[PDB]
């Protein structure tokens, strides 16, 4: 049973049209131009506004123009410099005499409903449970973190086969000992239980985060339109073949969050609205497909 | 400064003296939106792989 | 040394890990991070994540 | 059980762009241009600042000149040259008038 696996992946920036067979030379010899800004510094722009690198202007007036624009800066940098709305993504019902473009998908208000959490369960022998194991990362082990709630997102099994190790000696009788190396298969499985972790009420921000960023290897992450994760994310593989992102840190997540809730499985529940009463989509969110 | 860079910024200047906060306003948006939050002072021309 | 650190020092502060407890107030009575430095990510280890509080003063 | 584990690590500064196939030699042949500077030893800009070294201008007026610009470097040697506070990184709530 042969099982060659071979992958390759050159990513250059910039030389010229990279192609397997090149050397590692003619790559360099073909430099000259295509050269490409692999590193840059600059300056906030309102410190170029000054009366000095500006023509003839009115002096106090260019200080009001430097704060406006700086003010400007802040609004665009901080949030997306709201005055009323979103505008620019479907400009239907939005107020679009400023520049907004927040998401446009939206179709909930549900709260920052962070965490991430699953089970491992093994069924027989021991194999998936080294790598199926998508522990928590809120507390280190398999548990939810304080003010959130491990609701079971999916439960699911698998059935594979590795032909294990067997390396054992086998006495004949007490006198001479064998080591009988057989290799033997092995149907394992394990019983992946997924366990969608939610906020229970008001998170208090020391202790409560925002996240977002899921996609498998066959479909596309359309939050990043790639497949892989974007800048200042874990993928944790919390699921069979998905790699939910992680937005761990405030920096650019704050601007790229998408404030996402939670759902298990169409055959599942769901942990919110739209006392276990209710079962079916929490809240909106009509099918987008994951 | 390049001319469309001083071209907007003694745009906003005029609709500030012309006392227009709002049309000020949104376009000192428009030209962070059109000119980008900062300007690059150096670069390392360069290439990798 | 003070050297170039006096610029280029970024004075840190500590914590454990989420399971672990922290070492800076937000006679152990607190278990949790360490004042503010939000999840400022470091270094993942088998599913805690270890992270800091590096304060970027003078 | 056999393990093979190879590093590589050129690192020059500056020639002809290197490539692993490269010869000791037509490295330095073609060294013709693509020099840079190895070592640099200069002044502290306070000392170019002298009366004989700038055009027509008033006496003690560029030895004010000259305390001033080397303050400024103190100031900017130091620390971060602080009047008020870090004003460039994140413009929003900073007093931005020095750097
Ligand atoms: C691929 O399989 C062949 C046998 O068909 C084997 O000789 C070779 O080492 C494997 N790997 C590569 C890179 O060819
Ligand atoms: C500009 O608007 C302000 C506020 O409404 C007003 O006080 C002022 O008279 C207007 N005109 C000028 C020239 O400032
Ligand atoms: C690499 O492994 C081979 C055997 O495949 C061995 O002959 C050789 O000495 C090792 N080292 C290098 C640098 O090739």
């Amino acid at each position: 049973y042969l099982s060659n696996r071979t992958n390759s992946r050159v990513q250059s920036f910039g030389g010229v049209p990279f192609y397997p067979g090149i050397t590692l030379e003619t790559w360099q010899k073909g430099i000259t131009n295509h050269l490409v800004a692999i590193d840059r510094a600059g300056l906030p722009l309102h410190f170029f506004i000054k009366p000095d690198k500006l023509p003839g202007l009115p002096g106090p007036l260019v200080k009001k123009l430097s704060k406006t624009v700086e003010t400007a800066v802040r609004h665009y940098y901080t949030f997306n410099t709201h005055p009323g709305c979103t505008n620019v993504d479907s400009p239907n019902f939005n107020f679009q005499a400023n520049m907004d473009d927040d998401s446009c998908d939206a179709k909930v208000t549900n709260f920052t409903f962070g965490g991430v959490y699953q089970e491992c369960t093994e069924l027989s022998g021991d194999v998936l449970c080294q790598n199926l194991e998508q522990k928590n990362l809120l507390t280190g082990d398999f548990s939810c973190p304080p003010g959130y709630s491990p609701v079971h997102l999916l439960s699911q099994t698998h059935e594979e086969g590795y032909s294990r190790l067997e390396c054992k000696k086998k006495c004949t009788l007490k006198i001479f000992c064998k080591t009988v190396c057989e290799d033997v298969f092995r149907v394992a499985k394990a019983e992946f239980r997924a366990y969608w972790c939610v906020a229970a009420g008001q998170v208090p921000d020391n202790s409560g985060l925002l996240f977002g960023g899921v996609f498998t290897d066959k479909t596309i992450n359309p939050m990043t339109n790639a497949q892989s994760c974007p800048a200042g994310y874990i993928p944790l593989n919390l699921f069979e073949s998905l790699k939910v992102c992680v937005s761990l840190d405030y920096e650019l997540g704050f601007k790229f969050s998408v404030p996402f809730g939670g759902f298990f499985s169409c055959i599942m529940g769901n942990p919110l609205v739209n006392a276990p009463s209710l079962k079916k989509c929490p809240g909106g969110f009509s099918q987008h497909l994951a | 400064l390049s001319l469309g860079f001083t071209k907007a910024l003694m745009d906003i200047c005029d609709q500030l003296e012309k006392n227009q906060t709002k049309m000020a306003t949104y376009l000192a948006e428009l030209l962070i939106l059109n000119y980008g939050t900062h300007v690059i002072t150096s670069v390392d021309a360069g290439a990798a792989l | 040394d003070y050297e170039l650190g006096f610029k280029f020092s970024v004075p840190f502060g500590g914590f454990f890990s989420c399971i672990m407890g922290n070492p800076l107030v937000n006679a152990p009575s607190l278990k949790k991070c360490p004042g503010g430095f939000s999840q400022h990510l470091a270094v993942i280890s088998d599913g805690c994540q270890v992270s800091y509080c590096v304060k970027a003063g003078i």
